[PDB]
């Protein structure tokens, strides 16, 4: 499986973005999908994960703000990001675990076992108020 | 009058202890080298459970490496390894029993914390914290086992046979409480909390249920008999074959408690990582490296 991320760009503090994780040639049915982010100079941080069984997990930093989901046919994985703040500025990546019930138990450890990742998508949370200060 | 219990006690040491320790040695050595080499070859990023499990395996290997000496001394009825190795072997045997149940206590707390915080955001969920805790388990257990040194006064006898029984019974009873019963109830406590979390919303419960079962079943007969054995050595204890019978019952329970070091590598396959699948895959990669020539594949293609 080959992954590719969509969505993401500039958003104002308080704004929303919907990221997409597609597997261009096949279904993400038998896979667990994880959303990870990395800010400059900082360590890769797990944000959200979805199991093959549809179970969802969220980090303490994005809970009650983010929602991970699979589409109707379950081909794509979405990451709805609401009430975005400057601290959410990072390159967002998705990863796929072929053991669908494994990844979301321990996403930050089990990500180290995964070979399938996307190229990443830049998410930038900034206001014109900060830019012109 | 008690010659039957005496003949039985000799037979139990000569044939039962040496055969049961011999099986534990094979199973334990193979299982622990498999998972140890499995971690050193497959695991590149360790979490808290990985650190404790690895530590649990070092504790087991430390004890299992002494078994060939015990097996020979029992089979021949004579300790030829001297005083120092007798002391150091008695220490690693008890350090294994007590660090084992503590390592499992800490894995159970890790599994509970991971259930609530899967992204390991809390300080107690970090591998650097696991390393410090692991070191503290080694320091605490060493200090719990150290008072046994005072009981050595008067070949290589079991701790329950040497020293003043009045003081030894108190120490044994405190060591049963601090080393076995308190870590066991702590696991039971964490078992209950996991259930409450799940009922409010089965795979993470496996490890804790199994650890409570394995330790309850393996350590209870040994710990009852060790305390009964020491109590039976008191002047106030009744006369007769009771003392000799208790000696025999206590001997039966010892390899049952030490089965821990051969069966506890099973916890490596209960942490949700698909370690077994990683073991076969890596083994297949070493088998496929024989036929495939990657040094020629890159050069020509
Ligand atoms: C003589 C063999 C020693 C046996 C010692 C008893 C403890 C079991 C672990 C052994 C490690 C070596 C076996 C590695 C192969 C995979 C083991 C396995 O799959 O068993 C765990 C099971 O998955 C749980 O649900
Ligand atoms: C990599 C896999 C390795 C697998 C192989 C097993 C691991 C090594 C330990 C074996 C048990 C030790 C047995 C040696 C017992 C010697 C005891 C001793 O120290 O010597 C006594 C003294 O010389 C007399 O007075
Ligand atoms: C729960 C499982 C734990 C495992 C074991 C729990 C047993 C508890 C206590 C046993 C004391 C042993 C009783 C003492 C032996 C018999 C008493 C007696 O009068 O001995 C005379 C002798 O047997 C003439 O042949
Ligand atoms: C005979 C008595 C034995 C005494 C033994 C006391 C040791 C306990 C202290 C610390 C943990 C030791 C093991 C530390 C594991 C090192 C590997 C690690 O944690 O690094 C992970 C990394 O990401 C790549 O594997
Ligand atoms: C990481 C800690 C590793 C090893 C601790 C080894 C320290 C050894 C301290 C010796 C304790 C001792 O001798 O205990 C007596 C016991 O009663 C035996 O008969
Ligand atoms: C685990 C918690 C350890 C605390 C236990 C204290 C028990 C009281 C005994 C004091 C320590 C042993 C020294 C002693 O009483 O003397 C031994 C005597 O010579 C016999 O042969
Ligand atoms: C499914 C199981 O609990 C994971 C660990 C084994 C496969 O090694």
């Amino acid at each position: 499986v080959q992954l590719v991320e969509s969505g993401g760009g500039l958003v104002q503090p308080g704004g929303s973005l919907r990221l997409s994780c597609e597997a261009s040639g096949y279904t993400l049915a038998n896979y667990a999908i994880g959303w990870f982010r990395q800010a400059p100079g900082k360590e890769r941080e797990g944000v959200s994960c979805i199991s093959s069984g549809g179970s969802t997990v969220y980090s303490e930093s994005v809970k009650d703000r983010f929602t991970i989901s699979r589409d109707n046919a379950k081909k794509i994985v979405y990451l709805q990001m609401n009430s975005l703040q400057p601290e959410d500025t990072a390159v967002y990546y998705c990863a796929a675990d072929p053991f669908g019930e494994r990844l979301c138990i321990d996403p930050n450890t089990f990500a180290g076992y995964l070979e399938t990742w996307g190229q990443g998508t830049q998410v930038t949370v900034s206001s014109l108020e900060v830019l012109f200060q | 009058s008690c010659e039957n219990w005496l003949a039985l006690e000799n037979i139990l040491k000569k044939y039962y202890l040496s055969a049961f320790y011999g099986i534990e040695f094979i199973v334990g050595m193979l299982g622990n080298f498999t998972v140890v080499f499995g971690y050193l070859f497959c695991m590149k990023n360790w979490n808290s459970s990985n650190v404790y499990l690895f530590n649990l395996s070092i504790s087991d290997l430390a004890f299992l490496c002494t078994l060939p000496m015990l097996i020979r001394s029992y089979a021949t009825g004579n300790w030829t390894y001297g005083d120092v190795l007798c002391i150091s072997n008695r220490y690693v045997l008890h350090a294994n029993l007590y660090t084992s149940i503590l390592f499992l206590t800490f894995i159970s707390i890790d599994r509970y914390l991971l259930m609530k915080f899967p992204f390991r955001e809390h300080i107690l969920q970090k591998k650097e914290f696991a390393i410090l805790i692991s070191l503290a388990v080694w320091v605490l257990v060493t200090l719990e086992v150290l008072p046994m040194l005072t009981f050595i006064t008067s070949s290589c006898v079991d701790y329950a046979s040497s020293g003043n029984p009045k003081y030894s019974l108190i120490y044994s009873l405190c060591l049963t409480l601090l080393g076995f019963l308190i870590p066991l109830s702590v696991m039971c406590f964490f078992y209950y909390k996991m259930v409450v979390f799940l009922k409010k919303r089965n795979k993470p419960l496996r490890l804790v249920v199994l650890a409570v079962v394995i330790f309850s079943v393996l350590f209870t007969p040994y710990h009852i008999m060790r305390n009964v054995r020491i109590a039976s050595r008191l002047d106030s204890w009744p006369q007769g074959c009771s003392q000799k019978a208790i000696k025999c019952l206590y001997i039966l329970t010892r390899p049952l408690a030490f089965l821990n070091s051969a069966v506890n590598p099973i916890f490596y396959f209960l942490v949700g990582d698909h370690f077994r699948d990683m073991l076969f895959s890596k083994l297949r990669q070493y088998f496929k490296s024989l036929t495939s020539f990657r040094l020629l594949e890159v050069l020509f293609q």
